[PDB]
């Protein structure tokens, strides 16, 4: 009673229920290192200028 | 500062728009204009400097500086009249060019607040000079007195720049107004041996020191004249000048650093009156009397005592006064017996007895004649290097010795004698001449009625 397979079918991408569980950190990641911090804030102007010597602006 | 910068600005499209027979007189009115002008920097005050912005202010030393530089530019109008007469019309207005932006260059150079911009512009100042030395001059040797000109200066001034700029990294600020506040001791170190170095050598070679000199007698001979009315009676003094404000950081180690340099212009005012007194070059006799007199001023900054400073400041005036007076005089020679050598024109009081009166005035004003302000600084030296050491009285009296011989050789060889038979092209002296002559002396006489003006920030 077995059928073959048509032209097409067995490279279909099929669902397969399972008992085990998901494996949580398949790569065994260590932790991340954090992040430098984002910039936030409104832009101010610079104070008294470029302060390059003499240049008051 | 901004009312002398803008006008002197102004001075070139005043240079170049005006009509080409009225090109020396504009300039020269204008001139006198600013230097009438220049008269509110007297605004000083007992405590406080006249502090203006944050890129200028004058205290009491700047402010005779800046008069006397504001003056000095008519009278080199005047004085450089007549031998570029024969010139191109476009190359008068880039000399007069020149002059004006030399002029320009000085008068933000005494009044820089912040020291790189003062050695921006005390490195400005070469490049006009240069200009005029290396075009104007007359003789082959202004080439080679360009190259030495140049090349002293920029050797001494390199290190001075990566000086100031340590300066600006360590203390924050190169503002002398912060710097007065802020100044920390300077302890004994090679690192801060350097350091006084690197801010001294520059302004050792812009007075001259003696054994450094050597750009002097090829720059201030070689030149025209008003390049040597400028380097004679300012150039060299902005080498004082930037001695007496950097000399508040270098403390306690100029107080045995200074000994080297003391020795050096203590017995360079003893060599170079001595070659004075041997000198052939009329031009170059002035050139060794202003190395003569600069060495006063380097030991008075290097004491640092206030009778130093006051009378190194009356000094530089005065001596800025009498040299420039000194040029102009073999000038009015040179145009006409067109040689620099002394013994050639001899006789000369037979025959220009006025211009003979004003090579009188200035050779009793080159030996320090009482009450003179030559006389006033020459004295107040003496006075602080006697008390900085009681020996140094030996010194200064030959100093004044050799000083009144060579000033009264100059005098006795050039108007007094058999005149010179075979020199027949002996002119009366113009107005031009003696008018450039009245307005070299006149202010220097004058000045000491009222003496108070020229004697620093510690008057
Ligand atoms: C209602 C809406 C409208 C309102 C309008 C209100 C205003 C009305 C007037 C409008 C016009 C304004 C014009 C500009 C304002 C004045 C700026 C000024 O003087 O700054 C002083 C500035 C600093 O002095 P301050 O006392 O601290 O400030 C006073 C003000 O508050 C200065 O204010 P500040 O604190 O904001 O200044 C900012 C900063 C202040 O500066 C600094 O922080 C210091 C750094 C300055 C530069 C240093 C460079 C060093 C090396 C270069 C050396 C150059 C040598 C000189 C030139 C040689 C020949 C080209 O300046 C800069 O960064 C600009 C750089 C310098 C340019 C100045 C403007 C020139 C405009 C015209 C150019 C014509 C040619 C002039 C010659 C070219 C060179 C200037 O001084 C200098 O820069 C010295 C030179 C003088 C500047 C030029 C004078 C302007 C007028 C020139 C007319 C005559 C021309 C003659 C013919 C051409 C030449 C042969
Ligand atoms: C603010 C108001 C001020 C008012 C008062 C002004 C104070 C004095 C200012 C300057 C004075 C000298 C300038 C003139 C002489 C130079 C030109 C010349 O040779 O003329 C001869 C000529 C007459 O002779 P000439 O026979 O026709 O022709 C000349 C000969 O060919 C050949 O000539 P020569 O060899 O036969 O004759 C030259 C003769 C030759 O004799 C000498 O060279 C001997 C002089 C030295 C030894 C004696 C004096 C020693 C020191 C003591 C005096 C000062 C202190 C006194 C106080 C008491 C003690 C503390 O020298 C004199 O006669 C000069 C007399 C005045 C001497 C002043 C000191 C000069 C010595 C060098 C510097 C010394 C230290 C500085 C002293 C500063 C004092 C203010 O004179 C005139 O035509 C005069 C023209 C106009 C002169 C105006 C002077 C002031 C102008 C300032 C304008 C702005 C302010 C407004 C006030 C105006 C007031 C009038
Ligand atoms: C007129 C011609 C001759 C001109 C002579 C000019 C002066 C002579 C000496 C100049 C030395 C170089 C500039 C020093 C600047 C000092 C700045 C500073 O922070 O110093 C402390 C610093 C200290 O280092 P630091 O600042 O990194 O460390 C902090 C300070 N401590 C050490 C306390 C932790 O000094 C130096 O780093 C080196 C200074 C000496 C450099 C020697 C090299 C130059 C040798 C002389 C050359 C002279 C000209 C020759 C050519 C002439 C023409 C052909
Ligand atoms: C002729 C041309 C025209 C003139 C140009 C300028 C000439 C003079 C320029 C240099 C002046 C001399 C050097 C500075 C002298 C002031 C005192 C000093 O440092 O003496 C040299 C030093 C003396 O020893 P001491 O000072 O006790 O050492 C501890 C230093 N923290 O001595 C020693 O320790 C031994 C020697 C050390 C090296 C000296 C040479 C390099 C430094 C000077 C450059």
């Amino acid at each position: 009673g077995w059928v073959r397979p048509d032209l097409g079918e067995l490279s279909k991408v099929t669902k397969v229920k399972t008992d085990r569980p998901l494996p949580e950190n398949p790569y065994h990641s260590r932790a991340r290192p954090e992040p430098n911090p984002e910039v936030e804030g409104d832009l101010k102007p610079a104070r008294h200028g470029s302060r390059l010597f003499f240049w008051t602006m | 500062m901004l009312k002398y910068i803008i006008p002197t600005m102004m001075l070139m499209p005043l240079t170049w728009l005006s009509k080409n027979s009225m090109i020396w007189i504009n300039t020269t009115l204008h001139s006198l204009l600013i230097s009438l002008t220049s008269l509110l920097l007297l605004n000083q005050f007992g405590d406080n400097s006249l502090n203006f912005s944050l890129t200028f202010f004058s205290d009491s030393l700047s402010t005779p500086l800046l008069i006397l530089t504001m003056w000095l530019l008519p009278l080199m109008l005047m004085a450089s009249q007549h031998h570029l007469s024969k010139e191109n019309l476009a190359r008068k207005k880039l000399f007069i060019s020149m002059l004006i932006l030399l002029q320009l260059f000085l008068i933000m150079t005494f009044t820089a607040t912040e020291l790189i911009f003062f050695y921006i512009m005390f490195e400005a100042t070469l490049v006009p000079t240069l200009i005029i030395i290396t075009r104007w001059g007359n003789q082959t040797e202004r080439l080679n007195a360009g190259l030495y000109f140049l090349f002293y200066t920029l050797a001494g001034s390199l290190p001075l720049l990566v000086a100031l700029i340590y300066i600006q990294n360590t203390m924050g600020s190169l503002n002398f107004l912060i710097l007065q506040y802020w100044v920390q001791p300077m302890p004994n170190s090679w690192s801060n041996t350097f350091m006084w170095l690197a801010c001294m050598m520059a302004f050792m070679v812009k007075m001259p020191l003696y054994g450094l000199h050597l750009w002097l007698p090829k720059a201030h001979v070689e030149a025209p004249i008003a390049g040597s009315m400028v380097l004679a009676a300012i150039l060299l003094k902005l080498g004082g000048y930037g001695m007496m404000r950097i000399t508040l950081l270098l403390n306690p180690i100029t107080d045995f650093m200074a000994y080297p340099f003391i020795m050096l212009s203590l017995w360079g005012m003893i060599m170079t009156s001595s070659i004075c007194l041997r000198q052939t070059d009329l031009k170059s006799l002035i050139a060794y009397s202003s190395v003569s007199h600069m060495a006063l001023v380097i030991v008075a900054i290097l004491i640092q005592t206030p009778w130093s400073y006051m009378g190194a400041t009356a000094l530089m005036i005065a001596h800025g006064l009498t040299s420039s007076m000194l040029f102009c005089l073999a000038n009015s020679n040179y145009e006409r017996v067109h040689s620099r050598t002394m013994i050639l024109a001899r006789g000369l009081q037979t025959l220009l007895p006025l211009m003979a009166a004003w090579w009188l005035l200035a050779s009793l004003t080159n030996l320090a004649l009482p009450p003179s302000i030559n006389l006033i600084g020459e004295l107040f030296v003496v006075m602080s290097t006697f008390s900085w050491s009681n020996i140094t009285i030996i010194l200064m009296g030959l100093n004044m010795v050799i000083t009144a011989l060579y000033s009264l050789y100059m005098l006795i060889t050039t108007q007094r004698g058999k005149h010179t038979h075979h020199i027949n092209n002996i002119l009366p002296s113009f107005t031009r001449e003696n008018a450039l002559m009245s307005l070299h002396m006149l202010p220097l006489l004058l000045l000491s009625l009222n003496p108070k003006i020229i004697l620093g920030p510690l008057y």
